[PDB]
Order: C-alpha cells, then structure tokens, then sequence
C-alpha cells in the first residue's frame, strides 16, 4: 500500500527510509558548501546568500569550530547543523576529558555518524536536514 | 570531605603602576617529603591573565583542565575571541569563585588557595583571592599560606595602600617579589629554591619567567654559632 513516508523509522517495500530522503531534499534546497583536502590540512568554504542590503557583512558566521582543530560547515537547515555541532563539541570535550589527547578526525566522524544514525531509528525524532562537511589535522 | 595529599606552598603577588606580578615555587610536597620539583603552579590563561594555585596538586590539575576548557568554550561561535570578546581576568576569577563556593557547599571542596592576576581590557590591574571556603578579597598585595604571614609584611612596605600603586615601578615591584621568595626559602620548610615568576603589563604584555633561583643568600654567620647556650667550641 502507501503511507510509508509518513513515519521516520518505517521501512518502505524497497527497503528505503523516505523521511531521511525527504531530509536530503532540504539539503539540496539549501546553500552550497565545500571542502578541500590539501597536502597538510583542510580548507572549508561556504556561500552566504545576501537576502538584503540590511544584512551586516562578515557577521552571520556559518562555519563552526569544534574543539580547537576541527572545522564544520553544513548545507540545509542551519539550526539542525548547530544542533549537530553542539553535540560534536560535547563529544570532543568528553574524549579530551578521558583520553587527554584531542579527538582524532576519524574518531570525531564516527561520533557524529552514530548520533545522526540514531535519529533514523525512532519515529519520535526527525532526521537531520543537513549534510555536514568537516575535518582537521590530528596525530597522522 | 577530603584531605590534601600532594601540596604546593605560598603564591605571592602584588600590583604596580602598569600591571601585576605573581610568583610561586616549583615544588610538589608529599607531607614532609619534598617529592616533585618540576611542578608549574602558575597557569597563564590567554595573554592577559595568570592564575596561581596553592594546595592540592590533583585539584590544581583539575582547575588547569577547567581553564583550558574555558578558552575552548569562549572561542566557540565567537569571531572576536582574540579581540573584544576575549577572556578577561575578571571573567576567569568569577567563574573559579563560583566553582570554589559551590564545591564547599556540596561539602566536597577543591583544597586550594587561588590568586588570579591580570590586566583588564581598559588597562586596570586585577588581583583577587579565592580559597577552598569560597572567600574572596582584593588587596594591593596578596599571598597564600606562609606568604600571607611573611611576604605580605614585606610587600606592604612597598605598597601600603591604593595611592602607592602608581608610585611603584616594575623594577621595584619585582625586586620585592624576588626578596620575598628568598625569605620564604629561609623560613618555610615546604619551600623550593627554584621558582616561576609572571609579569602582566598593560604595555609589554605577559612575561613568563621560568627556572628562577634564590640567590645572594646569607649563611656565613652560621659558623660563629655553636652550641645552644653555654658551649664555647
């Protein structure tokens, strides 16, 4: 039948999660953002649509910092991206508290990965409306 | 409720015309045993604040971790983290003063005596004390433990009140601190010869000095002293 797209954690007959694919449509509608890996680091860049001359230039900062070495940029629902970075900052502080060393980037990637994946397991939570490009320099 | 195991002795400080000077020795005492000699008890936060902690070293390291997290937290979503919205010495102290009082109210205190030294954004000198009880006070000169009894009387000779502050130069103020460290090495049994000294100035900035030693010590008069009363040889 139909109605598989109405709830989150529900599998459609083709083994797809439509509510997640609907969140991708919110990302596709959003502002374009990029990431470039160089020989010893990473470079993040974001577009900032000027809606009016009333917007103060160099003020509405979109790129966010996690810990002291990780940079995060996202596309789609901006508030959803902030929620993910807030969790990422809590997860980075939790890693540094216990293990002393600042969180490695592959380690940080999984921490965000598991958190976003968790929001696809229940019908009480909404999937994230952002695709986040992130990275930094660690031990290796 | 706890007890201090590894301890740091006096932290002495004073304010001069252009800023503040704070100093502490590099010892980590284990009761009567002078166990560790490579302990930095002055924690610089940014380029405008130095935090000097005495007492429990494990609690000091916890505070040290909290101060590093404060720098990281302040820089989050803040484009002016190194400018207008940088951490002031007043912000750093008040945070610690809140933590110190909350911990004693939970009957589980951080066994420390802390002096926050620094220069504010407007140029004003900052020097305030906070301990395990959460007691806070400001004075032209501030010292913890044995420094309160011995260094304070010496430092107050240079600056007795608020009007003496603009009359005291960096050279005179530092000389008084170095002399106080010598006196503390004479009479404090839990003191070290090696010490660190920090100068926070509104013009020259933060000057952190490491591996300073107590010099020009008077000991020659000891050879003339023999016995405890009637003994001549």
């Amino acid at each position: 039948g139909t109605g598989y797209d109405l709830s989150n954690s529900v599998f459609s007959p083709d083994g797809r999660n439509f509510q997640v694919e609907y969140a991708v449509k919110a990302v596709e509608n959003g502002t374009t953002s990029i990431g470039i890996k160089c020989n010893d680091g990473v470079v993040f860049a974001v577009e900032k649509l000027i809606t009016s001359k009333l917007l103060v230039p160099q003020k509405n900062v979109k790129i966010q910092v996690v810990d002291r070495h990780i940079g995060c940029v996202y596309s789609g629902l901006i508030p959803d991206g902030r929620h993910l970075v807030n969790r990422g900052r809590e997860e980075a502080a939790s890693f540094k508290k216990l293990y002393k060393t600042p969180i490695p980037i592959p380690a940080f990637a999984d921490r965000l990965g598991q958190y976003v994946q968790a929001h696809t397991l229940y019908n009480s939570v909404r999937p994230f409306g952002v695709s986040t490009i992130f990275g930094g320099v660690d031990k290796n | 409720t706890q007890q201090p195991i590894v301890t740091g002795t006096s932290v002495i400080s004073m304010k001069y015309d252009n800023g503040v000077i704070i100093a502490a020795d590099n010892l980590g005492s284990y009761g009567s045993l002078l166990r560790f000699n490579g302990v930095e008890r002055l924690i610089p936060v940014g380029d405008n604040t130095v935090v000097g902690i005495s007492g429990d070293i494990s609690d000091m390291q916890h505070i040290e971790r909290l101060l590093k997290d404060l720098v990281t937290e302040n820089a989050y979503d803040n484009p002016l983290a190194d400018a207008e919205e940088a951490l002031e010495p007043s912000y750093i102290f008040e945070y610690l003063a809140t933590v110190m009082y909350q911990r004693r109210s939970k009957m589980n205190p951080l066994w420390n005596a802390i002096i926050v030294a620094g220069v504010q954004s407007n140029g004003d000198q900052f020097l305030r004390y906070v301990n395990l009880l959460g007691v806070t006070y400001s004075s032209p000169t501030l010292a913890t433990g044995f420094g309160a009894h011995m260094a304070n009387p010496l430092l107050r000779k240079v600056v007795d009140r608020e009007s003496d502050i603009p009359k005291t130069t960096v050279q005179v103020a530092e000389e008084a601190i170095v002399n106080a460290m010598r006196v503390l090495y004479y009479r404090d049994a839990r003191s070290s010869r090696n010490f660190s000294l920090a100068i926070i100035d509104k013009n020259t900035g933060l000057t952190f000095k490491k591996n300073l030693q107590v010099e020009n010590m008077k000991w020659d008069f000891a050879k003339d002293i023999k016995g405890y009363g009637t003994q001549k040889i």
